């Protein structure tokens, strides 16, 4: 079965460079033209270049033109996409590939990577409780981390009923903050414990901070 | 290049509605000797990459179950789940395979469906003793399990409007009731939230007669 | 061969302006590289063996949504090129929309002019599709006194040079002070610069060397 | 396989209308296109009306080529073919005439 994946994303900084790169599996790699499609954080798609069967034409965009480096190889499976003097509108995840051809068919695009050209340093969350005062609201809120993204579960997981978990908003620091949330019935607070669970991976930091009515 | 659009940007229509989506294109997109439109239609949900759904226009792609069909030609379609379901809850794109090395999609379109107007619950947080103590003050308030995802909230300290000190964020429709939250913070540095008493968040949406206010004073409870 | 001085396969890039009052023909000339045929193709030579020469005069014809740097692997010119007076118009890609064209071309000289083109006829329909769009394609020539249609033809065939698909060259004349046109959309082997044939001289045929002195 | 060169014949139908040539053949256009390294055609059959003759209106124009010793031929096609069984080989040298006479042998 026909799969992809790609890789070489993360956090670089602007006028910068890095080397992307692709891998197949089951099916004849030489012989067909290959995309490349990049979409911005919550925007719209856009094609970056190609290259045809045998390597022989390759063009790309406007936005890249002479930044970018997209090249193959046949004997291996691979297809690379160098990037140089990256800017912060270059902020997107990358994806592609399609079927050429007449006739039949197809399809396919490949499971993503995070590139942002954010040259700021990487940040870890401060967390701080969201105190209650039939039906009660409490929280956590997690200010000040950088870059995206995080993960927030309630009790290791035992809490999912009327959890919800909002999206990060940049602030004028250029930190994202976001908050999450459980309702819960007001006679439950007392007995039970609620506790926020935080995993920042881009800082390997973690911290559970429980959350009381004052 | 040829440049595309769609309508409506987000449509909200419930289950069951026959779900119309209106799409645009600038240039013509149907080669003339062999008469076929080359347009595609795929779905994203965030995180996930384009499923295809429709080909050549009007030819679906297998997996893709009967509600969907494509429709139109030249530079204008249609795509019409005749029975809009809660799977379908996703984006969906319009594309351009005409030109070719360069291949213009769309700017998309969201399928909420609907359900009864609900009014939201409203909820108001302090910022924390620790949170002061390193400077800063953040004021929170909830809107929880509201619809339409339409609603507006006005920040008062001391009665008097904020502007340019606050930020918020909505939650994607809630699968297990369709419904929507929302937050909302203002940040004041820690000497400014020290200064005032009254604080308070007003809420004002279709399913509320009347706006709705909920207050604290700082340091009383 | 005689006929490869106008469209100039790797071999006669010398003559391709050869001036001259004598022409010798050999057992081993070939006007093609990429296999074919020219129509009437022994009435070029007569004309020809009595032109004392060719003037290559640009014929200026741009190509937009295309490619010209068609190229195959019998043609082979350093690597994988073509004929060197004669752009292969591959699609955009390697089977995109070709779209529909249309060139002229005026003479401004005194004496009339050598116009080649070709069909290609492609080894099947699918690289009918490989290097054109989709459907049925009508390359028709015209002129005040030449009106022709012509439609590619799409069929299995020996394997001449490694490739079974061919390449028919046709050829005209114009006169001075007109006029020639073409309406296509595939299997189209273009012309860039069209003959003007120089004077008088002669040309034979021999199995044997040359001299000089006598 | 031989050192002499070989006699290939076949043949369009043009059928007598387009319903004829659904008689005999499947519906939609058809194209017989031949191959050779020096030999590249593609006939189109013509469904028309036509004269009858030997009550028969549809008609079959029997082509040719020559075949070098030491290489092939190719047909792709879908219909109104009239397929050769064997080709012919020329024995050596011969000569035709014409005459609308009898024959003498002992002359
Ligand atoms: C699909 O995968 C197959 C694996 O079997 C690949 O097959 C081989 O491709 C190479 C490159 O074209 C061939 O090498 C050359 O063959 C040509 C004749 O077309 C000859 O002129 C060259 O000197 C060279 O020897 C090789 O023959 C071929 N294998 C076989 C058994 O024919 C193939 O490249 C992949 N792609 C496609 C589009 O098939
Ligand atoms: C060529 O045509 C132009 C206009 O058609 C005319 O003025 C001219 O006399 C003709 N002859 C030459 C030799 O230019
Ligand atoms: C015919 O062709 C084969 C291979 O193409 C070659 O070995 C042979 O010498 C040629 N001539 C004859 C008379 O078989």
């Amino acid at each position: 079965q026909v799969q992809l994946v790609q890789s070489g994303g993360g956090l670089v900084q602007p006028g910068g460079s890095l080397r992307l790169s692709c891998a197949a599996s089951g099916f004849n790699f030489s012989s067909y033209e290959m995309n490349w499609v990049r979409q911005a954080p919550g925007k719209g798609l856009e094609w970056v270049s190609y290259i045809s069967s045998s390597g022989s034409t390759i063009y790309y965009a406007d936005s890249v033109k002479g930044r970018f480096t997209i090249s193959r190889d046949n004997a291996k499976n691979s297809l690379y996409l160098q990037m140089n003097s990256l800017r912060a509108e270059d902020t997107a995840v990358y994806y592609c590939r399609l079927l050429w051809f007449g006739e039949l068919f197809f399809d396919y695009w490949g499971q993503g990577t995070l590139v942002t050209v954010s040259s700021a340093s990487t940040k870890g969350p401060s967390v701080f409780p969201l105190a209650p005062s039939g039906t009660a609201a409490l929280g956590c809120l997690v200010k000040d981390y950088f870059p995206e993204p995080v993960t927030v579960s309630w009790n290791s997981g035992a809490l999912t009923s009327g959890v919800h978990t909002f999206p990060a908003v940049l602030q004028s620091s250029g930190l994202y903050s976001l908050s999450s949330v459980v309702t819960v019935p007001s006679s439950s607070l007392g007995t039970q414990t609620y506790i926020c669970n935080v995993n920042h991976k881009p800082s390997n930091t973690k911290v559970d901070k429980r959350v009381e009515p004052k | 290049d040829i440049v595309m659009t769609q309508s409506p940007d987000s449509l909200a229509v419930s289950l069951g509605e026959r779900a119309t989506i209106n799409c645009k294109s600038s240039q013509s997109v149907l080669y003339s000797s062999n008469n076929k439109n080359y347009l595609a239609w795929y779905q994203q949900k965030p995180g996930q990459p384009p499923k295809l759904l429709i080909y050549w226009a009007s030819t679906r792609e297998s997996g893709v179950p009967d509600r969907f069909s494509g429709s139109g030609s030249g530079t204008d379609f249609t795509l019409t789940i005749s029975s809009l379901q809660a799977e379908d809850v996703a984006v969906y794109y319009c594309q351009q395979y005409y030109s070719t090395p360069g291949l213009t999609f769309g700017g998309g379109t969201k399928v909420e469906i609907k359900r009864t107007v609900a009014a939201p619950s409203v909820f108001i947080f302090p910022p924390s003793d620790e949170q002061l103590k390193s400077g800063t003050a953040s004021v929170v308030c909830l809107l929880n399990n509201f619809y339409p995802r339409e609603a507006k909230v006005q920040w008062k300290v001391d009665n008097a409007l904020q502007s340019g000190n606050s930020q918020e964020s909505v939650t994607e429709q809630d699968s297990k009731d369709s419904t929507y939250s929302l937050s909302s913070t203002l940040t004041l540095s820690k000497a400014d939230y020290e200064k005032h008493k009254v604080y308070a968040c007003e809420v004002t949406h279709q399913g509320l007669s009347s706006p709705v206010t909920k207050s604290f004073n700082r340091g009383e409870c | 061969g005689l006929l490869g001085t106008i469209t100039g396969p790797p071999q006669c890039d010398q003559f391709l302006e050869f001036s001259a009052d004598l022409i010798i023909e050999r057992r081993e000339g070939s006007d093609v590289c990429y296999p074919g045929k020219f129509v009437n193709e022994e009435a070029l030579r007569q004309i020809l063996r009595e032109s004392g020469g060719i003037d290559k005069e640009a014929m200026g014809f741009t190509y937009s949504g295309i490619r010209t740097n068609g190229a195959t692997s019998a043609c082979r010119r350093s690597g994988s090129s073509f004929y060197a007076e004669m752009k292969w118009l591959l699609s955009n890609t390697d089977n995109a929309a070709f779209p529909q064209m249309t060139k002229s071309y005026k003479n401004t000289r005194k004496s009339p002019a050598l116009i080649v083109w070709g069909i290609h006829h492609s080894v099947s329909t699918a690289e009918q599709t490989k290097l054109y769009g989709s459907g049925n394609k009508l390359v028709t020539v015209g002129s005040s006194n030449y009106q022709q249609s012509f439609v590619p033809s799409p069929g299995a065939r020996p394997q001449v040079n490694g490739l079974s698909g061919r390449i028919d060259f046709h050829w005209l004349m114009l006169n001075p002070n007109d006029t020639v046109t073409f309406s296509f959309n595939g299997a189209f082997i273009a012309p860039d610069r069209a003959s003007f044939l120089r004077g008088k001289s002669m040309g034979i045929q021999s199995g044997v060397q040359v001299d000089a002195n006598c």
